[PDB]
């Protein structure tokens, strides 16, 4: 009946896949995410993890497609935008990455990875003092970073 | 895979150093991130170690700006080391890093040399009082820190970038953190003589064996009380001898008293230690002692005695004999008188080596010996212009009387060593008259290296020989000659020779038209090194037209 | 707002062939103005009769962009078409009324409506969305 058990199972499978992807076993993670995608085939987390495993494989072309596909569903996502900006920086273009970083810092201002990436992309521009202050902000933000966001705890009267 | 915190701190340190001058508030911020002293007792964790390492790398690139503030804190840190509380080990690596940074800073500015060496002396006194005098902490941290600081005593580099900067790139470094006593390898700092004398006192005290036995006993007490090291005798012995060789390896302008007392030290250590293992890692220490003792020789008779003592051992541990060969080569280079005396010693071993025979049933020692032979012969021809003629007559006699492979390799190496210098003509005559059996495979391989010398007559001779061989087609050399030609085409630096080779190859290809598909790869390799052609001698145009005519006749382009 | 759309159409026609990045900018601009919330009082667009010109002009511009065969993947087109249809259905959720403008500023609205109707009629381009 309710979709909650299905989402719980999907979250369990996604957490298992994310654990596996941190050790260097792409085949097992791919099998896990393919099994998980059988229930909900067009969620954003499955697309994000497919892009992650594709990037870990060694191909830097499918990852861009998966990240853009994930962005086309939930524009408010942050990790996908950060990964896309990082993968686009080393390509050579310094125009779209700046806009993506600005949008990411506009929607949220509590991720230290966003500040680190902004400083890194600004390092190639010339304004080194702004990069230094961005690095300082990123470091001071990390000192008070929890394992998981505090918003997970429900707020009901 | 350093992580995120370390990587971002290093990136911040790199980005801040390029900004000159650097604002003091950011320096205060990084100092606040760095630890502080509290009642002369220090603790450490990973983050503070990363922060101070970032400070160290920032200091070098910042052109030593605001050193008057950071340096005293570094002095306090290094003097407060023995009482540091802790949460291959990490203490010795950290000591290595900090001492390397200290040596870099000492090299950068000579004004701090005296205070730097005096704090070195004070911490050395503290650790000397520590060793000969609480036990678990001492064994766990004090000894590894001593090993780490000794492993990087004063080695530096007169290079554009810092030695420590090479350790941490801006993406070998992992090699140092996995070995036992590895290290690296004009100013000649105005170091006082009393420092040398007290350093000799340190060395002669720390090489005592009873203190080593007591260390082993307290180590066994620690073992039975319940760790990385097991026995400290060999590692400490090797490390101390290696640092003794390294510290005094390059220093010059010393009166005879210090040299002779150091020579007595090394010779007595040689006699005592070496004359006992005639029943593992001691061979490296013995080799270091041998390398150091040859530098302390200033008499021709002493050089002859050393040559005799080394030669009697040679014609019978691998590093020992390698360093013996290196010292013999260096001594022959230094003194040209003994060139004729040492020539039979090196020649007999090569022309006659049971150890190599057993090894076969590997070549580094062979090429090292050949290079030392070439250095010996160039030193001999430096003073005597007939000794090389005598040596070539002797080599011809030896050739007349699987030694041919070694002989041909030696001939090729000596020909290469004598490219610049009425010396190449006898070698040319010998190679012309030495022709003539699979031994011909490497003969043309050696001949290929001779092409780079850049002589029109030699090029004509070798090209005519190859043309005659090709027209004749020793059928097995068909692949060898084309392989040699392919190797040659990528190692030509004369434009005239390049165009002559192109014309000759075109003429050979058009001549053979009257099996031919294997000649195009060398043409492609040679032609990819030149810009597109616009106009030239019409002979080239006619040759190209004939080449394309034959190509379309045979349908190769299809 | 009646002239800015004309400028955008002219720029899109100019830049259709030469460049390859302005198309992404146009797609991003077109995606953030529309929403699939056909209902009571949430459509991000005014529903008065006197504001039917620019709305259908922008819809025609979006359809022309879709027909240009520029977007490689087969997933962006589906979402864009769904949003186009959803925002097209929104206008018919209010009681009918009559225009209030004068005799002029009305003929071109009818012309735009007819052109949009033809462009909508010319979609038998389906059958390969996968």
């Amino acid at each position: 009946g309710p979709l909650h058990p299905w989402m719980t199972l999907a979250q369990i499978w996604l957490h298992a896949a994310e654990v596996y992807i941190g050790i260097g076993k792409p085949a097992e993670a791919t099998a896990c995410t393919q099994e998980a995608a059988n229930l909900f085939p067009m969620s954003h987390n499955v697309l994000y993890m497919r892009g992650q495993i594709a990037e870990l494989r060694g191909s830097m072309d499918e990852a861009r497609r998966w990240y853009e596909e994930a962005l086309a569903i939930s524009p408010t996502h942050v990790k996908s935008m950060q990964r896309l900006a990082l993968i686009l920086h080393q390509l050579g273009r310094y125009s779209l990455a700046e806009k993506i970083l600005r949008d990411a810092v506009q929607v949220n201002s509590t991720a230290h990875e966003v500040w680190n990436g902004l400083g890194e992309v600004l390092q190639a521009q010339g304004n080194d003092a702004a990069a230094t202050e961005c690095f300082l902000t990123a470091l001071e933000l990390e000192a008070s970073s929890p394992a998981v966001p505090f918003t997970i705890i429900p707020r009901v009267l | 895979s350093r992580g995120f915190y370390f990587n971002t701190v290093l990136s911040l340190a790199r980005s801040l150093a390029v900004q000159r001058p650097a604002s003091l508030e950011k320096v205060q911020k990084l100092l606040c991130m760095c630890p502080v002293d509290f009642h002369g007792i220090f603790q450490l964790d990973e983050r503070r170690r990363d922060a101070v390492i970032a400070l160290g790398i920032f200091l070098i690139e910042s052109d030593l700006q605001h050193k008057d503030c950071v340096v005293p804190y570094l002095l306090r840190l290094l003097k407060g080391l023995p009482k540091v509380y802790w949460v291959l080990p990490v203490a010795e690596s950290f000591s290595f890093c900090l001492v390397t940074l200290l040596s870099d800073v000492a090299y950068r500015d000579p004004s701090l040399r005296d205070e730097i060496l005096e704090v070195l002396l004070q911490v050395l006194h503290v650790l000397l009082g520590m060793c000969q005098a609480d036990k678990e902490y001492l064994c766990k941290y004090a000894i590894p820190c001593l090993i780490g600081i000794s492993r990087a005593f004063g080695r530096y580099s007169n290079m554009e970038e810092s030695l420590l900067s090479k350790l941490f790139p801006k993406i070998e470094p992992e090699y140092y953190f996995s070995t036992i006593s590895s290290s690296f390898s004009y100013k000649e700092f105005n170091i006082p003589l009393e420092m040398l004398r007290e350093l000799l006192n340190l060395v002669k005290k720390i090489v005592e064996e009873a203190v080593l036995k007591s260390l082993d006993a307290i180590v066994a007490s620690v073992m039975e009380a319940n760790l990385y090291y097991t026995s400290f005798s060999d590692p400490l012995y090797l490390t101390m001898f290696k640092m003794l060789r390294d510290t005094l390896y390059y220093m010059k302008d010393l009166p005879t008293s210090f040299v002779k007392e150091i020579h007595d030290f090394v010779l007595e250590q040689f006699n005592t230690s070496q004359g006992e293992l005639q029943k593992k890692l001691r061979c490296q220490a013995n080799a270091a002692c041998v390398d150091l003792m040859v530098w302390a020789v200033k008499d021709e008779q002493g050089a002859e005695n050393l040559c005799i003592k080394l030669s009697e051992k040679l014609q019978s541990h691998l590093p020992l004999l390698i360093c013996c060969l290196q010292g013999l080569g260096r001594l022959c280079e230094r003194f040209p008188v003994v060139v004729h005396s040492v020539t039979p010693s090196l020649r007999d071993f090569l022309v006659i080596s049971p150890v190599l025979v057993k090894l076969y049933k590997y070549e580094q020692l062979r090429d090292i010996a050949i290079d030392n032979i070439c250095r010996c012969l160039k030193a001999g021809l430096t003073v005597d212009p007939v000794i090389v003629e005598a040596f070539l007559a002797s080599l011809s006699n030896r050739l007349y009387i699987l030694i041919p492979d070694h002989t041909i390799r030696a001939l090729g190496h000596i020909a290469v060593a004598l490219r610049d210098t009425k010396v190449m003509e006898p070698i040319l005559q010998i190679l012309q008259q030495k022709f003539c059996s699979p031994l011909d495979v490497l003969i043309i391989d050696q001949l290929g290296c001779l092409v780079i010398t850049g002589n029109q007559y030699i090029y004509q001779e070798v090209w005519n020989l190859f043309q005659q061989i090709s027209v004749k087609a020793y059928r097995h050399c068909s692949l060898a000659v084309i392989n040699a030609l392919a190797n040659i085409a990528a190692n030509i630096q004369d434009e005239h020779l390049v165009d002559e080779l192109l014309m000759n190859l075109l003429e050979l290809f058009v001549q053979l038209g009257l099996n031919l598909g294997v000649l195009i790869p060398v043409i492609a390799v040679l032609t990819r090194r030149l810009p597109p052609i616009k106009e030239a001698k019409p002979r080239l145009q006619k040759l190209f037209r004939d080449f394309w005519l034959y190509s379309v006749l045979m349908g190769f382009a299809v | 707002h009646y002239i800015w759309i004309d400028f955008l159409v002219q720029r899109f026609e100019i830049a259709k062939y030469c460049s390859s990045d302005q198309v992404e900018i146009f797609s991003s601009l077109l995606q953030r103005s529309m929403s699939l919330n056909i209902g009571g009082a949430k459509g991000s667009m005014n529903r008065h009769v006197a504001a039917i010109g620019p709305r259908f002009k922008l819809l025609t511009l979006g359809l022309s962009l879709l027909h240009a065969d520029v977007v490689p993947n087969a997933t962006i087109r589906n979402v864009l078409r769904e949003k186009i249809y959803s925002t097209a259905f929104d206008y018919f959720s209010c009681p009918p009324k009559f225009p209030t403008q004068g005799e002029k500023r009305l003929r071109e609205d009818i012309s735009i409506m007819i052109k949009f109707w033809t462009a909508m009629f010319s979609d038998k381009k389906y059958l390969t969305a996968s």
